């Protein structure tokens, strides 16, 4: 299958930073890896589709770039109230494989 | 007075070949005359000539053949001369490129043409080929020199040499009467000078019969009879038997061993008066050439002077391609970019993949219809197996292979309008010249060393389609099973068919209007050429289009390695 | 292309044993039929004895019998004609001949390729 | 649109295992096929199988014949039967959706932790 | 039985021949280039009777209307069934050749008389023998040839050089039975070509002929005291028969056609001088041939079923599990299309059903066994119904459930049809070309040639509507397009390939094709039930326009 | 090609009725059929797309049915301000070809 | 988004047509292409051809070799060539753009009308 690795397993950013979260993969996806954001005690929501585009109902500082086999999410003046463990997820195949998981953390 | 004092003999004692047992107890001399080994073909009359001289294995016979009273010397092989019974002289060149050939491996290097070109004019003084030499042989195609000639021509590539004890398989089978005396003539003039002509004659006449000197009468093995042919038939009318009157000496001898059996003729010879006086003097007697260039140089010369003049085939083989793009051309001209682009495009390239596949089928028959002349010459003295693997190959796969490929991309490529890119048009034409000498040189690997081309056309066919299933278009290579994924590499087609695709599907796009580069909302449409080759199992690295080149290049060297091999261990006798 | 040379004197008559030995050039001894031949002072060409390449069918005069021996080695390009208690009857220049393909040679005039000059035998 | 994951928590080992998730303002049958996500006790996730609108059912290679996804089209819920149960398998089901076009998993459920224990 | 004819004038290879055969033991010698074979050929009614200016006559009365029924004429090749006994080969040509009022009773009697004369008693319990079974050699291969045509007690017979390729240990056995069968009143009329003496002493009446000039004609003891007188004279210890040959070869013809008029042999030459039963017996019997020859050949119908059962178990495990996604029609379109190219390439194999039997066609036909329309029918109901129906009900029945198409009962059947169709229709094509040829070569590459043509113009290597205008009407001759359209029909219907996309009604984002019709329109198929059987009956056409071919090219045939 | 026919070249309806508008064809389009709507002076304005749904910027009164080969436009209630030309236009292969034109007229 | 139809409007038979139809608000070669539709002076439309973003340019088959569409990036503007001008070829030119996914032409232009007379 296309399994999907995540270096930063963990990081450790402030407030109103350019938090950079990065996910490789495998095989290739040709733009087709969605972002999710997990809150400690809910669900995965859904953040960046196509790791192009930007669901409705979150702000305009997350950014999906990246082409070909790794993918790049961006974050624009980190605040308080985006912290939680972060996923990358491909449907190129059928196996759909999750990625690691950036849990961040402020100091 | 004569013309000889003495000649060259050719003596053995208890000759007993197994394979199981062929031959029993033979023995006699051969003094140099015109000799004749007769009997049925259910004996040993055409397996004891290839006994006599260097024609079957050492590890299948127990006597010994001994020359004026020393065994078989190295020089045998330039001092006796084979013919074999069916052809063996091309009918793609004349007479006196047929003599020069065989002049040119025969004989050392050391020779300038001045002394090999009146030898060849001396061998057609003495064969009567004065005003065939100047004409082409001919085949069952082209005419030029007819039977009563084909027989004397054959026999001139072993006189070149200048033998002594010159050996003949049948040279009276295929011929007539009157050709049968003609060709019976030259054999008992060069018989006065002083050569000793061996042969095994079957069912000759009266007007054959009359001119053998000596006669050895073979019937399963037992040797009925063996002495002066003047005296056999007065050694039967006292034995138990009289021919009739108006009656072939030559025939009663064979009805003899049929019912007017084969146990008490054998025990009347033993005790008779000529096997006493054999056995006196039987125990009395007994008690590579040239260079490899030279070689590489004269078999390519004579294989592209064959192809050059066959027009049947090669020439066929450029026209059935001509008219095969043109009609291709012609259907898919207009190669748009839409919806139907996919289907047109990867038709084209899996057409030029399997057309170059299927058309190695022609190329099986290369060493199974000149087996027998590749076994007659490589035990005569002419050349080794890797010159004549060489010289075959750099006149056939060379100029019959490539070129169905060149003249085959270079008419469908602005006909269809693929990549209009420079380096892209050398790409596809690299590939199909890769795939079509994979697939010729798989069917090599195959063909090399049989004889009937039915069974290595059935196993080519069949592997052919195997490889074709696995090439990328009648199957996904990504569904398959993991116990049957790995059945993809051993594939030819698909190396050519996933390098043709990713030479083409890379910057073109599919859907009008519908920019899908960096973004393709709503997946299962595969807008660009690169969800194509992904959605195939195709590489998007550069690496991955050289990797097919370099697994057919692997795969080359492998299959002519095995055909190399298939032809060194082969039995040559 | 090939000359002959000789090398074998001759001046004795009515001797016991006298080999002529008649070497040749070094392109392609081994593909010759060497041979001798006698020109009797008065008389013309005379064949004597050929030997083929190889050793094998050679040819001797119909008149004298084994006392001839000629042997041609393939080394060092050398051919002999040897004989026994020669007879007085031999007063004769002896010629060298060097043949291609072994014609047979009916102790006749054969007239041999290329030739040479031929050493006095008294 | 609204799913709501019900079903047991306490399962023994070596045995079945059912769950429950019903779809609230949308048919189950309509467009949208349906999933079925465990994340592992810890930051992990797995996609188990999914069920198509019409009954195309495909699930994930990993599981070798222990899921078996169940709809019924009066109620609008799907189950999921897993089959010989194991203790390392307590993580915390869901089931979320799947718009074919867009190709993500937007609406998810509440989730429900499955403890294997003796 | 005294035959006898006039001056014969064949030509395009004959001049001036004359001479009475006496219901003996007739023999015709001369060299291979002459008249000796166009001679046995013009004297019956196996040559062109057009290109004949002479007249032969059966004592006294020509040629009587039942000269077929009281004649045979044997070849040197092979006009007997090596699958089949003596026994029930020899009673095939008894019941096509006698008519239905012999009962069973004295019909067997007739078979026993030929099995006790001619000497096949320990035979009759054996078959003949083909290239894999053994029955018996090159000695009992020739008896029961002879046997075949010895069926009714005929007058004259005529044998094509009985002595090619027979050893010389029972030539002169084969031989002896001839004088033996000639005492009762056979006019035994053969041409044997190079004899030898012991052939030459039991001549009764010989007959020379070279370059289509007559040398002799009389006896066969006053043959060579004729030359004798002539200017030559025989040897010593050589044989009188091939001697004849040397002075016409030259140790020519234009001194020794002459010598013979003015000779005392020729003056006394000139004085004297001056069906049966019904088409159901016979569509019967040849049916009944060939289905024997059919069941008795392990090589060439067992093998056939091996090769298709391997085949048919490797496409059901690549193509195992037939999953409806992205890649779901391009492995469905793969698998029907090698269905349909396999079931049109294998008809290659039926190309020798009538070329290899062509010699017995012509010799059955000449004879008087049965008509050109029994043969037809008789040999495309044991031959293209259990050899073509087999591998294509049992290439279907494997594949159905192992690949997962179509779970319908209907739909097993219409792709059961169509397999049946395509291969009889792909088989009736490379018949109407093998029908009438002797040669296997040419047409095995013109079918290979035309085929790889209707293989571009199935629907899959070339979209059918992106084809220009004057080129789109070559579709319609094909025959891999109407099987693949009714396969295509048949399997992509109701189907959806989108996860999680409920397409039927409405599809957002087009360019995506993902359903069963949305690829039908795009390949030029319709969707109405008519459209599916269209392709039927196309094929259906066809192969009656295909037979009717064969049928024209085997009645429209130079059979003499 | 794939011509574009319908029946009803002019109409003779009133205020508040349901209109029907119906445009076949002659090949396969599969719910590729789009409508437009000309003003008496203007460009043809985009109606319903797909033959199935609806654009924005006009009423719940336009709905598009049919299936295969034929489509129908309904108007429920028709008004004042629906007066004009109706066209329908496929997209199904390259020569798109546009109907023949229903103009409504009320009395 | 915005289109503007620009050209001449009284052309002499048998010469040339040229128009030209600029784009504001989005770019030429971004992702939607440009058609050419005339209405005929009645109540008939054709559609004449389009150009793709990158140079993709399909035409109708009934213009055989009379239509010419070329684009500038610049201005970003799309001309129309029209060789061989009828009398009959008096019909108001419309620029429309084609989305690929929706599939309809959904921005137009005013359109210029097009007299072809002597
Ligand atoms: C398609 O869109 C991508 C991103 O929106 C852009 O990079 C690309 O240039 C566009 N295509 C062309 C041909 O410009
Ligand atoms: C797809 O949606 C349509 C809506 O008109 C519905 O009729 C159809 O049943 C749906 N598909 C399935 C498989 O139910």
């Amino acid at each position: 299958d296309i399994v999907l690795t995540q270096s930063p397993s963990s990081f450790s950013v402030s407030l109103g930073d350019r938090v950079t979260i990065s996910c490789k993969a495998s095989g290739y996806i040709l733009n087709r890896l969605a972002w999710y954001q997990q809150k400690p005690g809910n669900a995965p929501r859904l953040l960046i589709s196509g790791a192009t585009s930007l669901e409705t109902g979150f702000p305009s500082r997350f950014s999906g770039t990246g082409s070909g086999k790794d993918y790049t999410l961006s974050i624009s003046s980190l605040q308080t109230e985006d912290v939680g463990t972060y996923y990358c997820q491909q449907y190129w195949s059928t196996p759909w494989t999750f990625g690691g998981g950036t849990k961040l953390e402020i100091r | 007075l004569k013309a000889f004092t003495e000649g060259a003999v050719l003596s053995f004692h208890n000759i007993c070949y197994r394979v199981k047992e062929i031959l029993s107890n033979i023995n006699g001399i051969m003094k140099p005359g015109l000799n004749a080994i007769l009997g049925p073909t259910g004996g040993g009359k055409s397996s004891l000539l290839d006994v006599l001289a260097a024609r079957k294995d050492p590890s299948g016979l127990s006597g010994d053949v001994l020359i004026n009273g020393a065994p078989r010397p190295a020089n045998f092989k330039c001092n006796s001369g084979y013919v074999v019974q069916d052809d063996v002289v091309m009918g793609t060149l004349t007479v006196r490129e047929n003599l020069q050939f065989s002049a040119a491996l025969r004989l050392a290097t050391t020779m300038t043409n001045h002394e090999k070109n009146e030898r060849i004019n001396r061998v057609i003084q003495e064969l009567g080929l004065d005003k065939v030499a100047d004409s082409k042989v001919g085949t069952q195609f082209i005419r030029g020199v007819s039977g009563g000639e084909r027989k004397r021509t054959s026999i001139g590539m072993e006189l070149i040499t200048d033998p002594s004890i010159l050996f003949l398989d049948e040279p009276t089978t295929g011929l007539d009467s009157s050709t049968a005396n003609a060709v019976l003539l030259l054999l008992k003039r060069m018989s006065k000078q002083g050569r000793t002509i061996i042969f095994s004659i079957h069912q000759p006449r009266y007007s054959i019969f009359k001119l053998f000197d000596s006669l050895t009468l073979l019937a399963s093995g037992r040797l009925m009879f063996h002495g002066p042919a003047q005296e056999a038939l007065g050694y039967f009318e006292s034995a138990g038997y009289h021919c009739e009157a108006y009656n072939n000496p030559a025939d009663f001898f064979l009805d003899i061993i049929n019912g007017d059996l084969i146990e008490k003729l054998a025990e009347i010879y033993v005790n008779s008066s000529f096997y006493k006086e054999t056995k006196a003097e039987l125990h009395q007697l007994s008690g590579y050439t040239t260079s490899f260039c030279h070689q590489l140089r004269w078999v390519s010369k004579r294989s592209f002077k064959n192809l050059l003049g066959n027009p049947q085939a090669s020439i066929a083989q450029i026209i059935v391609t001509v008219v095969l793009g043109l009609v291709i051309g012609a259907i898919y001209f207009g190669l748009k970019n839409d919806s139907t682009g996919i289907q047109n495009r990867a038709g084209v390239l899996f057409f030029l993949t399997t057309n170059q596949c299927f058309s190695s089928v022609s190329a099986v028959e290369l060493f199974v219809v000149e087996k027998k002349l590749f076994i007659h010459e490589y035990i005569s003295g002419y050349y080794r197996v890797s010159s004549y693997f060489l010289g075959k190959l750099l006149s056939d796969l060379l100029p019959m292979r490539m070129l169905p490929s060149i003249i085959f991309t270079c008419i469908v490529y602005f006909m269809l309008g693929l990549k209009p890119k420079a380096d892209a048009f050398f790409v596809m034409m690299f590939t199909l010249m890769m795939v079509a000498y994979s697939a010729s040189s798989m069917a090599l690997a195959i063909a090399a060393g049989q004889s009937v081309v039915s069974v290595a056309t059935l196993l080519m066919t069949i592997c052919f389609v195997f490889m074709m299933i696995f090439s990328g278009l009648l199957v996904n290579l990504t569904t398959i099973a993991s116990w049957l994924s790995w059945l993809q590499y051993f594939s030819i087609p698909r190396y050519g068919f996933t390098a043709l695709q990713h030479n083409e599907f890379l910057g073109q796009n599919f859907c009008p209007g519908l920019n899908a580069t960096g973004n393709n909302p709503c997946n299962y449409a595969t807008c660009t050429g690169e969800e194509y080759l992904v959605k195939q199992g195709i590489d998007l690295s550069p690496w991955g289009l050289w990797k097919n080149h370099v697994a057919l290049a692997c795969m080359i060297v492998i299959f002519l390695t095995i055909a190399y091999l298939k032809l060194l261990f082969l039995k040559k006798y | 292309q090939v000359q002959l040379q000789e090398s074998g004197g001759g001046l004795v008559q009515a001797g016991g044993s006298l080999r002529l030995s008649c070497a040749a050039s070094g392109r392609s001894f081994s593909s010759y039929t060497m041979g001798w031949f006698r020109q009797a002072p008065g008389k013309e060409r005379e064949f004597v004895a050929a030997i083929k390449w190889s050793g094998d069918i050679t040819k001797y005069v119909d008149s004298v019998k084994g006392r001839f021996t000629i042997s041609r080695d393939n080394s060092k390009n050398t051919v002999y004609l040897e004989m026994n208690s020669l007879k007085p009857e031999d007063t004769a220049v002896y010629y060298c001949g060097a043949d291609n393909t072994w014609v047979g040679y009916p102790s006749s005039r054969s007239s041999m390729d290329y030739w040479g000059q031929g050493t006095q035998v008294t | 649109v609204q799913l709501q994951e019900s079903g047991p928590g306490l399962v023994k080992p070596s045995q079945s295992l059912s769950l429950t998730c019903t779809v609230t303002g949308f048919s189950i049958t309509s467009d949208y096929a349906w999933n079925w996500i465990r994340q592992f006790p810890g930051k992990k996730l797995e996609w188990m199988g999914y069920i198509n609108f019409d009954g195309g059912t495909t699930y994930n290679p990993s599981l070798r014949g222990r899921i078996s996804i169940t709809r019924d089209t009066s109620k609008n819920q799907f189950f999921l039967q897993l089959r010989s149960v194991t203790p390392e398998d307590t993580a915390t089901y869901y089931c979320a959706t799947f718009y074919g076009a867009k190709g993500t998993l937007d609406y998810w459920g509440q989730g429900t932790s499955v403890t294997v224990s003796s």
